[PDB]
DNA sequence: TACCCCCCCTTCGGTGCTTTGCACCGAAGGGGGGG
């Protein structure tokens, strides 16, 4: 007998229309039973053509999970749907989350299908299950709870949600507790097994509440205490080559862009001549002052550059080869809030896709623990390949957006 | 006594109304024929009478069907159609036979009047009003609302598509040993029953589609193969196409080639190795489509292999769920690719062409990974699954290719199938600059107004060029210094430029291209034995970057 | 003088960096096919 909040998308604005795209056996029949469990439970019902709004729905194993679970694509429904900022229902982001030495994910959304959804908004929640070689139409259902993955359900979910935790706050309240669309993450400064225990007794504790008023067992420990940044560096050595001195001079007046008061002069005079590339020229006096009055510039942080929470976070990713992928968060050009560099991921030296896969989940991941925001994304990818295979290797609840680009590596500029 | 097929609720788009377009003039033929349908109709319940109080006309014609007498009612509901509700389509895709599994027992049938036997929405029928010339225009005619789906208007395919699927519903449900294709109307029924038991089953669904208002006649009720279904023929252990016909015509227009090269298209999927690169060439332009246009000798060479293909008569197998898949792609040349899919030697599901050119400069490699992109995708549509993939690809090709390459890049499980002519690298260009070769330090300008140019460089052992160039850009002269690098080298080369866009192009490795000078630059690059491209800003003072930029600004 | 789906080949305008030229990509309009 519970009321539904009410929820509307953006003056002057329609409902998603983004066409299903071709699933594998395996996700269509994982779907069509989840599909067929909810719709027993009143959770989605089935709906015709007339109803003009289509969003694109898969299906995915999490980390070291076995058993399927059901994602839709929301990026073009959330990016519709009025932000709650403005209606006041937004959370907050605490900025002592990053601090802590454990924080655990655990996936939450099960909570949400516990509560009606607005009457008049559900037809933008429309989806289509397709069927191999298209042996039948495509079958539409739409959603009359709050859906996993709606940026909506944790914005109306709040308030139920900040009244489950309260004990469990209040006993705990060095504890910190994020909540972001599906999922919420708790952190400590415990032990780790204190860390794991305490999660355990949230867990049980959400288990109470609801006997009472994919699976919620699970849960994933991130450290964000000892979370490092990639800076800009320069080689260091004893004799430098023609090539080596131009290759450093186009990456120092590449930086400067980055860091203005770094300058070029003295190294660009030993250049004067046409010469080999391959010549060794000893540095002047002059030259070694300038390489390490610049090696000092590129310690110290850059000058005005703080997060704006009112401008999206951006993140451009280079494949450096050999299994090492770097990438960059900002919101300004050149003004970067944070650096970084990953080594060794899934499918380090055979898969491409999945390495960049996991590397997009990792920034985002860092993203919402740092701003509570994820990153629109630069992908170092041709689109075609990127959207034939991203869905076999992605395992996180949400999807950032991205876009596609293709710079040729000019500069050896995030990497030796 | 049927059971009626509840109706679907349509609106029109916000704030319009409904079409008021009078009927266009019917020649003295047409106004009769029309008339009698009119009636019909009526007697059948599916068009209501009433006309005073709907202040609403669509034009209406008729055209008769393919090779038959009869003659098809048509609504030009065009106006409707700009004015009414969007829809969401549940028609995804086409079925094709090479998904289907092999049945013991099958059958085809055809719903009769599929739009007339399905209601329209009650509200929505006042606009679908009409008007028909009784004489000629002497008495005012007859004016008329359809109390069924309309052909023409955009929300019927889709509104009797998604009835018939919940028509459906409770037969497979308490039938889920038996499969039903439904595409729009016409059925396909397979099981693995008794052709006893079967035929059971047939009038079992064909009772049921009675008891909802859906006739299935017996003209249409396709008992014994071969099956004519979704434009091919299905006998019980291979299918094929329906007869390609092709015009062997000896005068050739643009829109001769279109329906010869779309036809061609069609026929790729089973006859394996067609292609249309040549014929479609013959097409680029601003021709239109009267004009006439002679062949060219490489050009009527492919119309004549082909020909040769689609002598003999192909045929395709069906798909058995417990053998993998395999796919087998060949380079054809000048970027085309064909490709089998099967799951035993030379009994091949389907074949294929992928010949798309994207980008200026491309490699082989490139087009490849793309062919294998779209055989993957295709293959999750008809079957669910990836294939495993046998490529004319050395595994060490494979590995330079995408471990270098700064994009991400990758090919699923494949395995090398030596059959030429192979896709490889055709150069490579050094990782470090090059101890006892000359370095060149290219550079080139042009005049954005008189696009007049220059382009030359400047060398350690004391070499100089310069080269007057006209109508021409920056970036063409850059390429052309490189170009002029490659040409006076010897074997090794160390080249220094400033243009990020040459060294964008040449770094990708092209082997390919839409401009005659990269191609010269790539036909110098596969000669050499090392070459080192290098990149300086320009105008930071550097090398022989000032001194050979001096050279081509003035 | 119609509607809905899928496909390939070409052209063309919009978009953003390779910049005021050039490269990429999607839409649209031609063809094939289905009902
Ligand atoms: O890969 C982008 C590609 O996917 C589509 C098709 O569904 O749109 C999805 O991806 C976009 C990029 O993040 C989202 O903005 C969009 O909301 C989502 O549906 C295409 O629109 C797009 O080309
Ligand atoms: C060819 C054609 C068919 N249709 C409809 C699609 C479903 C209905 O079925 C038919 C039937 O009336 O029986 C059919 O069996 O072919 C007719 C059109 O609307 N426009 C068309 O050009
Ligand atoms: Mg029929
Ligand atoms: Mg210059």
């Amino acid at each position: 007998p519970i009321e539904t909040v009410p929820v509307k998308l953006k003056p002057g604005m329609d409902g998603p229309k983004v066409k299903q795209w071709p699933l594998t056996e395996e996700k269509i029949k994982a779907l069509v039973e989840i599909c067929t469990e909810m719709e027993k439970e009143g959770k989605i019902s089935k709906i015709g053509p007339e109803n003009p709004y289509n969003t694109p729905v898969f299906a995915i194993k999490k980390k070291d999970s076995t058993k399927w679970r059901k994602l839709v694509d929301f990026r073009e429904l959330n990016k519709r749907t009025q932000d709650f900022w403005e209606v006041q229902l937004g959370i907050p982001h605490p900025a002592g989350l990053k601090k802590k030495k454990s924080v655990t994910v655990l996936d939450v959304g099960d909570a949400y299908f516990s509560v009606p959804l607005d009457e008049d908004f559900r037809k933008y929640t429309a989806f289509t299950i397709p069927s191999i070689n298209n042996e039948t139409p495509g079958i539409r259902y739409q959603y009359n709870v709050l859906p996993q993955g709606w940026k909506g359900s944790p914005a109306i979910f709040q308030s139920s949600m900040t009244k489950i935790l309260e004990p469990f706050k209040k006993q705990n309240p060095d504890i910190v507790i994020y909540q972001y669309m599906d999922d919420l993450y708790v952190g400590s400064d415990l032990e780790i097994g204190q860390h794991r225990t305490k999660i355990e007794e949230l867990r049980q504790h959400l288990l109470r509440w609801g006997l009472t008023t994919p699976f919620l067992w699970m849960g994933y420990e991130l450290h964000p205490d000892k979370w490092t940044v990639q800076p800009i560096v320069l080689p260091e050595k004893d004799s430098w080559t023609v090539n080596d001195i131009q290759k450093l001079v186009g990456k120092l007046n590449w930086a400067s862009q980055i860091y203005p008061g770094i300058k070029v002069r003295q190294l660009s005079k030993l250049l004067r001549g046409t010469k080999a590339l391959t010549e060794v020229i000893p540095l002047t006096e002059e030259a070694e002052l300038e390489l390490a009055e610049n090696r000092e510039i590129l310690k110290e942080p850059v000058h005005g550059v703080y997060y704006d929470p009112s401008k999206d976070l951006i993140a451009e990713i280079q494949k450096q080869g050999q299994g090492q992928w770097t990438y960059q968060i900002y919101q300004e050009p050149f003004k970067n809030l944070k650096t970084g560099k990953y080594a060794r991921m899934r499918g380090a030296h055979t898969n491409d896709v999945k390495q960049l896969t996991e590397a997009v989940q990792k920034i985002t991941t860092e993203s919402i623990v740092i701003w509570g925001k994820t990153p629109k994304f630069k992908l170092p990818i041709q689109k075609e390949t990127w959207e034939t295979w991203w869905t076999e290797y992605w395992q996180a609840t949400w999807i950032p957006e991205w876009e596609f680009v293709n710079t040729p590596p000019l500069v050896k500029l995030w990497y030796q | 006594p049927i059971s009626p097929i509840e109706t679907v609720p349509v609106k029109l788009k916000p704030g319009m109304d409904g079409p008021k377009v009078k009927q266009w003039p019917l020649t003295e033929e047409k106004i009769k024929a029309l008339v009698e349908i009119c009636t019909e109709m009526e007697k059948e319940g599916k068009i209501s009478k009433i006309g005073p109080e709907n202040p609403y006309n669509t034009p209406v014609f008729a055209i008769k069907k393919k090779d038959s007498t009869k003659w098809r009612k048509l609504v030009d509901f065009r106006e409707l159609n700009k004015r009414t509700q969007d829809f969401w389509e549940v028609q995804l895709g086409i079925p094709h036979p090479a998904g289907l599994k092999k049945k013991k027992s099958v059958t085809v049938l055809d719903v009769g009047d599929a739009y007339f036997s399905v209601p329209l929405d009650e509200d929505f029928r006042k606009y679908t009003a009409f008007t028909i010339p009784s004489i000629n225009n002497e008495t005012p005619g007859i004016r008329y609302q359809y109390n069924v789906l309309p052909q023409g208007w955009k929300g019927s395919p889709a509104i009797f598509q998604s009835s018939m699927t919940k028509i459906l519903e409770p037969f497979k449900k308490q039938n889920p040993d038996i499969v039903i294709y439904q595409y729009m109307d016409d059925l396909y029924v397979g099981s693995d029953l008794e052709i006893g038991q079967h035929r059971t089953k047939i009038e079992e669904l064909r009772q049921h589609l009675l008891r909802w208002g859906l006739t299935t006649p017996d003209k249409k009720h396709q008992k014994e193969p071969p099956f004519l279904w979704m434009g091919y023929e299905l006998h019980p252990d291979k299918w094929t196409v329906q007869p390609i016909v092709l015009p062997e015509k000896d005068s050739w227009t643009v829109n001769d080639i279109q329906k010869l090269v779309g036809k061609l298209n069609w026929a790729s999927q089973i006859y394996p190795g067609i292609k249309v690169r040549q014929l479609s060439k013959l097409l680029r332009g601003t021709k239109a489509l009267t004009e006439v246009i002679p062949l060219t000798e490489e050009a009527e060479l492919e119309l004549a292999e082909n020909r040769e293909i689609l002598k003999e008569p192909v045929h395709g197998v069906y798909y058995d769920p417990s053998k993998d898949l395999i796919a087998e792609i060949q380079k054809q040349g000048q970027g085309q690719w064909t490709y089998q899919i099967y799951q035993e030697p030379f009994k091949n599901l389907k074949t294929g062409k992928y010949a798309r050119m994207r980008g200026a400069h491309t490699n082989d490699v490139k087009q490849l990974t793309e062919a294998v992109q779209k055989i993957t995708t295709e293959s999750i549509v008809i079957w669910g699954k990836t294939p495993k993939f046998k490529l004319p690809i050395q595994k060490e090709t494979w590995e330079t290719w995408w471990t270098e390459y700064w994009q991400a890049t990758w090919i699923p499980e494949w395995e090398f199938v030596n059959t030429p002519p192979l896709v490889k690298l055709w150069y490579q260009l050094e990782k470090e600059p090059i101890v006892g070769a000359e370095t060149f330090y290219v550079d080139g300008a042009a005049n954005r107004e008189t696009k007049l140019g220059k382009a030359g460089y400047v060398t350690n052992k004391g070499r100089q060029k310069v080269v007057p160039l006209t109508n021409t850009t920056n970036q063409k002269t850059e390429l052309q210094a490189i170009y002029l690098a490659l040409q006076d080298s010897g074997l090794e080369v160390n080249i220094v430029t400033d243009s990020q866009y040459a060294l964008g192009i040449i770094q990708a490795q092209p082997d390919k291209s839409e401009s005659e000078l990269v191609n010269q630059i790539i036909e110098q690059l596969i000669k050499k034995e090392k070459v080192y491209l290098a990149w300086v800003p320009a105008h930071k003072g550097i090398g022989g970057n000032e001194q050979v930029d001096k050279l081509v600004s003035a």
